[PDB]
């Protein structure tokens, strides 16, 4: 009896300087009007191996909202390098936009993320301590990865 | 002034020379697999050894898929092939880095190949002509130039048309591709035009109409997108109508040109 | 309904380097003596994106022009490569021939033009900045888009 649909995501300002805040142009649809109920979260799963090392970058409480179609941008600051581990800094990582409806997550939106040095000389011989300033976030828009799980509206 | 329509009045419909080239390319691939340290690229990249490679590479390419793409006969000319060779250099330059050893050694695996082409000029040129004959026909480039403007400048310029710029995403819209069986849309049109698919309005229009048709099929007649789609399609019709007299001449010439390279 | 029909345009110059001027042998006929005179113009279309990048290249004021057949020769210095968008540079665009009378523009003859490098090099890996000295203009062997503006 599924109430809300995400229709599209659009990755914005990509690629960019590692520090810029993420931007996603989310597009969703909903059949009945709505009570103060949705819940969008951007996660930085920047540690391929362990979930004790991922930050939620921002929380947004969508609702109340009329029936029909809604598009909106989701601004959110960039993952805090401090809580990001060394060897784990210059490669692919993961972004998530999730959305929740009354306690329930019902749609996970994955994005593999490639953090590289943009500069010509450094990418050859990456320094021991990661210099995020010099880094560069190529989000792989081309190939989003989407999980949509049944809940009970 | 005459009645001057959207539709055209022009209707052409009509040792295989590809196999001489198909061959030559394989004889060109032989040389690549026979060169200092070129094995890394010899096969589809190990998904298991190079663990995250297929996430940093949208369009992968390797001398094997290259063998099999020739035998599947994808490459209509020296050029189409060469480009996929560029793709190797490109692909590696991303994962391994530009100035890096590997990126610099695939460079030759292309440098010998385009220094191979300069010694085989006189019959390559000869060959690919008796393949897609409107090759260096001026009316075809003219025509396509128009079509591509009509898109970028007119179609693509329609208030809330962005959801027709790009393909519908299968992973986002599960059952779009269940209803729509012949997806079309603006980015794809341009590809064709660069690939030079359209030689009259019929072909082109057919692709174009789908934009409105598929949307009726999936979003419905009285839906929002249909109406934007209604729009796109019209800006297009209007402009064809405008250009009818002009296009009609090109279409015709495209035709003679073809019929001509045919019995001669 | 017109006063001056144009009977022939001939390119007498191409294929050419990008810096070389154009040369056209218009061969028009005019069915009535004219009190004023015709202004011909050559408009190069920089970027087919917008008419804020295209440029006029010359202007010649043929007259006072009676009736009869009228063959002339129009020259125009090539466009300034400095004001041609980095994108719309290499490849294909338009060249307009335009006759204006009594200050009314009455004909737009617009040709397709193909700017391309020649030695299969800067061709194959097209340089970041377009390089014009080694760039060849080929005017196309097709039709031109004639737009007879219907007021005179």
């Amino acid at each position: 009896m599924a109430k809300v649909q995400v229709n599209n995501v659009v990755v914005l300002d990509n690629p960019s300087p590692f520090y810029n805040p993420f931007q996603f142009e989310i597009t969703f649809e909903c059949i009945e009007d709505l009570s103060e109920d949705l819940e969008w979260k951007i996660i930085y799963v920047g540690s391929a191996e362990s979930e004790e090392y991922d930050q939620v970058l921002d929380s947004v409480l969508v609702g109340p909202v009329p029936a029909g179609r809604h598009m909106f941008v989701f601004q959110a600051d960039a993952p805090n390098p401090g809580l990001i581990p060394d060897a784990d800094a210059v490669g692919v990582t993961v972004v998530l936009i999730t959305c929740t409806y009354r306690g329930q997550e019902f749609i996970r939106v994955g994005y593999y993320v490639n953090n590289e040095y943009t500069e010509t000389e450094l990418r050859e011989n990456p320094p021991v301590k990661p210099d995020f300033s010099k880094l560069q976030r190529n989000i792989l828009a081309s190939n989003p990865r989407v999980t949509r799980f049944h809940i009970n509206w | 002034k005459k009645k001057r329509r959207v539709g055209t009045t022009v209707h052409c419909d009509y040792t295989d020379p590809m196999v001489t080239l198909s061959s030559i390319l394989e004889s060109i691939i032989n040389d690549m697999r026979d060169l200092p340290n070129t094995y890394p690229f010899h096969t589809p990249v190990n998904a298991k050894v190079v663990k995250d490679y297929y996430k940093i590479i949208t369009r992968p390419m390797d001398l094997q898929t290259l063998r099999e793409n020739v035998r599947k006969r994808l490459y209509p000319s020296r050029e189409e092939f060469r480009e996929h060779l560029e793709l190797i250099v490109k692909n590696s330059a991303t994962y391994n880095g530009p100035k890096h050893s590997l990126t610099q050694i695939s460079q030759s695996m292309l440098d010998l190949c385009d220094e191979k082409l300069k010694e085989k000029e006189d019959k390559l040129a000869r060959l690919e002509k008796a393949i897609n004959p409107l090759l260096d026909d001026d009316d075809q480039v003219a025509f396509s130039f128009i079509l591509d403007n009509i898109v970028t400048q007119k179609m693509m310029a329609v208030p809330d048309s962005w959801p027709f710029h790009h393909p519908v995403n299968k992973k986002f819209v599960p059952d779009y591709y269940k209803v729509i069986v012949n997806p079309m849309d603006l980015e794809t049109i341009r590809k064709n035009i660069s690939k030079h698919k359209y030689q009259s309005r019929e072909s082109f229009l057919d692709d174009v109409n789908l934009i409105l048709a598929n949307s009726v099929k999936y979003n419905g007649p009285e839906s929002q997108y249909t109406k934007t789609a209604q729009e796109i399609v019209n800006v297009c019709y209007q402009t064809l109508t405008e250009y009818d007299e002009h296009l009609t001449q090109l279409e015709k010439d495209i035709c003679t040109a073809k019929e001509a390279a045919l019995e001669e």
